[PDB]
């Protein structure tokens, strides 16, 4: 249990979380915008 | 300290078109208004990745 | 990588590959622009042939195509259509020319989408292709003695 | 050469000699790329109209055109193609617009030239010209004086 702390600790996996949960940001708001939007 | 900066500003604003972009969305005859301005709040979420 | 023998070819030919981190650059710059513009005016209008791979093609593949002088005008604007009641929901539509643009467009708010596209033509034709010229001349000023040094 | 006593056109004539190194320069890394653009697209899609100077033309002729912003779509997409069952081989098949392109086009994989017209696009008209300008402005800024006292 050391090791784990140890990669997930870094701020490069915290920059690299964020990069990856923005992305699915934009292509959720694209799936909504674009293919179904209900009136 | 907040409203000093830039992005800080930028964020806020993408917040405050999609805020306006669902309260336009909601009332029955604004659809389009709201499909407007959604569009171009998600050019400004774009613009973050920079 | 058989010329880098020869004498007028030779250090030419080495300085192509340092120049590469501007072109990745300006791609970074390009794809955060090219899916900014795209969805915006993909979202304004809403198309009614609705295609996984067709709204990948108009998401992506008209604006890459729009910064090489490769302009439709015909896909995306009321003045340039027929009109028509060409679909069966509430609002006014439009009947677009070519058989990729979908069969309908929404007439609703479209000199949004002609601003849209005079602000893309701004940033992609001036700012970044004559930014990217800038970077090249200081780029090849500076490497270019090392260059002549390694060959 | 009978300009060149002026005193305004004069050095400015005798200059454009010494920068003929850079466009054979440019010469050479654009064979070298429009045969191996042409000879990929023509081997993907192949018409069959197989006269020797007309698959000459559709190898050496389009691509250079398509670097000075003259691009044909209609002769190499099947979304812009009608379709139809116009050969008498195995596989499916297209019908392109223009007496040049051949009669008919295969349909197999057509995404993968639309990507070889992008890289096309890319390292032409991003690359090599914007490399270029930086050559021509390396080279005038440094020859510029001698040119003067030879003049
Ligand atoms: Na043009
Ligand atoms: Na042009």
């Amino acid at each position: 249990s050391k090791r784990w702390s140890d990669f997930w600790g870094a701020p490069v996996t915290a920059f690299l979380g964020n990069v990856v949960s923005y992305l699915l940001f934009l292509l959720l708001f694209a799936h909504v915008l674009l293919v179904d939007f209900q009136p | 300290l907040y409203l000093s900066d830039t992005w800080n500003q930028c964020d806020l604003l993408a917040l405050t078109c999609f805020l306006l972009g669902v309260g336009c969305r909601l009332t029955p005859g604004l659809f389009d208004l709201g499909r407007t301005v959604l569009c171009l709040d998600f050019m400004i979420f774009t613009l973050r990745l920079l | 990588h058989i010329f880098t023998v020869n004498k007028q070819l030779g250090p030419k030919i080495v300085i192509v590959s340092k120049m590469m981190k501007d072109v990745f650059f300006f791609l970074f710059f390009l794809c955060v622009w090219l899916v900014a513009y795209g969805v915006a005016t993909e979202g304004i209008l809403r198309p009614q042939d609705r295609s996984l791979p067709s709204i990948l093609r108009r998401v992506f593949y008209r604006p890459y195509l729009q910064i090489f002088g490769q302009i439709p005008q015909e896909e995306m604007d009321v003045a340039l259509m027929i009109p028509g009641n060409c679909s069966m929901e509430r609002g006014s539509w439009a009947h677009p020319e070519g058989p990729v643009a979908g069969s309908c467009v929404s007439q609703y708010a479209n000199w949004l989408v002609v601003l849209l596209l005079i602000v893309f033509l701004l940033v992609a034709n001036i700012l970044l292709l004559n930014l990217l010229i800038a970077m090249f001349s200081y780029t090849f000023s500076k490497v270019h003695g090392n260059s002549d040094l390694y060959w």
